[PDB]
RNA sequence: UAAUAGCGCCGCAAUUCAUGCUGCUUGCAGCCUCUGAAUUUUGUUAAAUGAGGGUUAGUUUGACUGCAGUCUUGCUUUCUGACCCUGGUAGCUGCUCACCCUGAUGCUGCUGUCAAUAGACAGGAUAGGUGCGCUCCCAGCAAUAAGGGCGCGGAUGUACUGCUG
């Protein structure tokens, strides 16, 4: 539901620049309590198994870092900003390598299990038909079925009989007559053993570097490598991969969790202002365009709803929920705060908009605090419950706001989106109890007007993609891409879809079960080019070049999300399924949303 | 249809210490084929024409060395023997020749790519890394049939006298 | 790179005969030379990205000239990296 | 002079139905006047796409209250228009070249005038090849993908853009 807006704020020099010098100053802390925890920290490992950070262990690390000599001079907000920033970065970083360790040991025992048929022969010491009665008794025990079926197979060895489970497993929990030709069995049991690889090469992932803006180690391999001599390969490498390396320019944002923390007000001239705790001698002006003045506004206006009525209505209630204070790049010379331009991005959660939004965010919290305070049933405990219970009793004070009455949509009625290389989108709208679509779009259709886009992005990535190479071999700074514009097709089609929902009053969008179709695509082209380019390792890159770039380039992710967004920001559920691998664009999108509406049970 | 005969090559048999380069040169003149021939017939495809340049980037794996055992009829374990020992450094890009012993043995030994090798130990002289006349640098060792220099066809046994 | 003058200035003062004009010692003396003078103008002009691949070339470069002579003669070693004020 | 072919786009001609067009049988009959999908074809002052590099806190997409009245801000991006340029000297610095053959995701390609030297002057995004483009093709160059040939000094214990500038 959330969204971000963004002003960029105004302010005399002596203010722009006491601010860099605070963040420049900060931007140092955010790199020494990652070194705290990536060399330093002796438990690192048991985070990496349990895959989760311990909530207070930055904390920890950060408190007697605040009478460092180096880092003293900081507000206490901006010391919660560095903590802040270095907790996300490695509840972030532990949780990707978790997952990539789950997958390896997922494949590593589907490796093991994956055998010929004629293997199967020989480790149960039986027929091929035995093995095919045994897998139909086993779905009779079984009748999560996948799951049930790796459990039996974990479990219950029974005399190598397991090796039935495995031939229901390679058929997709089903029972299957054909025997298996041995070069389709080749490639099938490859394309595992590369993607075992492959997540290897993976998991062995880098630590969490920090923006390091002082050059010191740059200017010091450099005087080093020029005036001294390497004693091994080795060594002149290492100070090559340094001199190589860009540098920063930009230090790590301010991080304002606490809405309250930006103070709002109006100048004397009308104008809005901010000012943030901590920093309260250094007013800012806001400077934004009308199309996200309403948002500003709001945010005065809900401050001075809590200040006219003493503190009786929570800021749990707030428009503005979190905001995040950077230094947009400049272009040219001066000094970095005269050259570069404070934004502040805030956090909105679009549904307190309105009155009959709010009443939806009024019920969540109330319901998540109660649960809370009946988990927690200590010293300072005692306080934070009284917190908690003094929000949950101020929650019920209403905000004066605009009133619009929600969104429905009938229960029957899905709209199905289609997506792939060739067709972006296409959608099928479906009265699942009739059984009837009630409308189809493509893409000459599902963005009208604009179909031109699809071919100058694709004009576009290919035209820029050249001129990217030919800049490369003269070292020329010009280097561009069709990002944006990508960026904007996925959003047309994102309003699209959804004007689509409303006008015909659908109860949800469905969206495919895409996965991971680039990692399985490359582990695809490479088992089937080792079997035409056999040692020669170039040409089995170059076999498929344009479909493995076209699938790395494939904006799946980011259509799936402009569409999430949209549809919340509208009231319409969200809901998933199986996209078919043969039918039509239309037919993937009718079967996509039937399948999604036979998964209500 | 065969006279009751089991399946044959013209098979080879490997020199004191010559290099796997060497080696595989003289078992494809013995039988007629190219290197990818010779990569194609044991099963490894490609892979041979990199030996031949002494580009090991990726080593020889156990797997490929029981292959070409299987076509050259020597076992992995001595193929092995005609590779740098484990860390012992190589270098590809100068090949080498002793050519006071080539009268003795004619092969190029795998020795004289070592990068702590720098004289021939059984007769006290400075390696070679060119032709002593024509300056010319020599073929890779696969390709050793003459035993002379390529531009200037002096004998490689001729550069004993002509060395240190 | 260097001007005329200066090259026949460095071979003439790092060539043990008239007719050293690229013995190793010479070769490491401008090569030297070289870096000296790009080490002045890369630290100023830190966004010049076309001479960080000169530099690092033209040090790698020196590296090996080095090690050889090493091994070869340990005295002109020694001699040459005293001239040249290299550790 | 040349650019025949291949590949990607753009419409234009059809053919087949529908997500469309007439009916009531709310699911059939009927056709292509529209709006759209699929295949095929085509390059006819057809039509439609059409990347030489740059320029505005630009305009419209906005909020609230019963389509009328108030308030309004200059943020981050994608197009369509319009206009301008096709650059100047003052240092620093990388790469490339003895000389040849093959010729690469190599460089170059507009109009007019003077020279017919390789360059000036004046116009200009129509700018080599086709409806429009390319790593494709044609023409010239090719040392600055790469491989091979190979001359004379230094060095020659594996280093040698290290020399011929």
């Amino acid at each position: 539901s959330q969204i971000t807006i963004q002003a960029r704020l105004i302010s005399f020099e002596s203010n722009r620049q006491q601010l860099w010098k605070l963040m420049a100053d900060l931007n140092t802390p955010l790199i020494n309590e990652l070194l705290c925890q990536l060399g330093q920290h002796p438990d690192f490992e048991k985070w990496q198994q349990k895959g989760k950070l311990p909530s207070t262990v930055v904390s920890q690390l950060c408190q007697p870092l605040k009478t460092d000599p180096r880092f003293a001079g900081q507000p206490s907000r901006l010391y919660m900003s560095a903590i802040h920033i270095v907790d996300y970065i490695y509840k972030s970083w532990l949780a990707i390598q978790k997952r990539l360790q789950q997958q390896l040991d997922g494949k590593t025992r589907w490796l093991e299990m994956l055998n010929s048929d004629a293997e199967l022969v020989e480790l149960s010491g039986d027929t091929l038909e035995a093995i095919r009665v045994k897998a139909a008794e086993i779905l009779a025990i079984a009748m999560s079925l996948s799951k049930t079926l790796f459990d039996a197979y974990q479990e219950t060895e029974d005399i190598k009989s397991r090796s039935a489970i495995s031939y229901l497993l390679k058929n997709g929990c089903k029972l299957t007559d054909k025997e298996e030709d041995s070069e389709k069995f080749a490639k099938r049991r490859r394309q595992v053993e590369i993607q075992i690889q492959r997540l290897t090469e993976k998991l062995i992932s880098r630590m969490p570097k920090g923006r390091d803006l002082t050059n010191a180690k740059w200017l010091e391999t450099l005087l080093t490598a020029t005036t001294t001599v390497a004693e091994d390969n080795a060594q002149a490498k290492r100070w090559q991969d340094i001199l190589l390396t860009r540098s920063s320019s930009l230090p790590f944002p301010l991080v304002f969790e606490t809405n309250e923390d930006m103070v709002w007000s109006k100048n004397q001239k009308g104008r809005l202002c901010v000012h943030f705790n901590g920093l309260s001698d250094l007013i800012f002006e806001v400077y934004c365009g009308n199309r996200q003045l309403h948002w500003f506004q709001r945010f005065l206006e809900d401050q001075q709803t809590k200040r006219k009525s003493k503190n009786q209505h929570s800021s749990g209630l707030f428009t503005l929920r979190n905001g995040h204070l950077v230094w947009l790049e400049g272009e040219g010379k001066g000094e970095p705060w005269n050259l570069h331009h404070l934004t502040l991005y805030c956090c909105v959660d679009n549904r307190l908009w309105t009155e009959e939004g709010t009443e939806i965010v009024r019920q969540e919290k109330a319901d998540e605090i109660t649960k809370f305070i009946t988990n927690m049933k200590s010293d300072t405990q005692q306080a934070l419950i009284q917190r908690k219970q003094s929000t949950l009793t101020r929650i019920n004070n209403s905000f004066e706001r605009p009133s619009q009455p929600l969104y429905q949509g009938q229960s029957h009625i899905l709209v199905g989106v289609s997506l792939g290389l060739e067709k972006p989108a296409t959608v099928a709208v479906v009265d699942a109890i009739a059984n009837k679509v009630l409308a189809y779009r493509s893409i000459k259709q599902l963005l009208g007007d604009n179909y031109e886009l699809l071919n100058r992005q694709r004009r576009q990535q290919q035209y820029l993609s050249h001129e990217r190479h030919k800049a490369q071999k003269n070292f020329s700074p010009n280097q561009f891409g069709a990002s944006e514009l990508g960026q904007h097709i996925d959003r047309l089609l994102a309003k699209a879809i959804v004007a689509l929902a409303r006008t015909y009053k659908a109860g949800s969008i469905v969206l495919p079960k895409l996965g991971d179709m680039r990692e399985v695509v490359q582990s695809e082209i490479q088992a089937i080019a080792e079997q035409k380019f056999p040692g020669y390792i170039e040409g089995q890159q170059k076999y498929a070049k344009q479909y493995r770039v076209n699938v790395h380039r494939w904006s799946y992710g980011r259509l799936i999300q402009s569409i999430q967004s949209k549809a919340a920001q509208t009231g319409i559920v969200i809901e998933e399924g199986k996209q078919p691998i043969r039918g039509s664009p239309h037919d993937k999108a009718k079967e996509l949303a039937l399948s999604a509406y036979n998964l209500r049970l | 249809e065969a006279p009751d005969v089991k399946p044959w090559l013209f098979l080879i048999k490997p020199y004191e210490g010559e290099s796997l380069s060497h080696f595989l040169g003289r078992f494809r003149r013995a039988n007629h084929l190219s290197a990818s021939g010779l990569g194609t017939l044991a099963g490894i495809g490609a892979i041979v024409a990199r030996w031949e340049r002494f580009h090991f980037n990726p080593r020889p794996s156990q797997q490929e060395l029981e292959a070409i055992a299987s076509v050259v009829e020597v076992d992995a374990q001595r193929l092995a023997q005609m590779l740098p020992p484990a860390g012992v450094g190589m270098q590809h890009e100068p090949i080498r020749l002793c050519g006071a012993c080539y009268a003795e043995s004619p092969c190029h030994r795998i020795e004289w790519q070592y990068k702590s090798v720098w004289k021939c130990d059984r007769h006290q002289l400075k390696i070679l890394a060119k032709c002593p006349n024509c300056q010319a640098p020599f073929k890779m060792p696969a390709l050793w049939e003459d035993g002379c220099c390529h531009r200037c066809r002096m004998p490689f046994a001729e550069m004993a006298k002509l060395q240190k | 790179s260097l001007s005329t003058e200066a090259t026949a200035k460095i071979v003439s003062e790092f060539g043990r005969d008239a007719n050293d004009t690229g013995s190793t010692e010479v070769q490491v003396a401008l090569l030297t030379a070289q870096i000296n003078h790009l080490q002045g103008h890369f630290a100023e002009h830190k966004k010049d990205h076309h001479s960080r691949r000169g530099l690092l070339r033209m040090v790698s470069q020196r590296r090996k000239l080095l090690d050889y002579l090493k091994r070869k003669d340990v005295a002109r070693y020694t001699q040459l990296i005293e001239r040249l004020g290299l550790r």
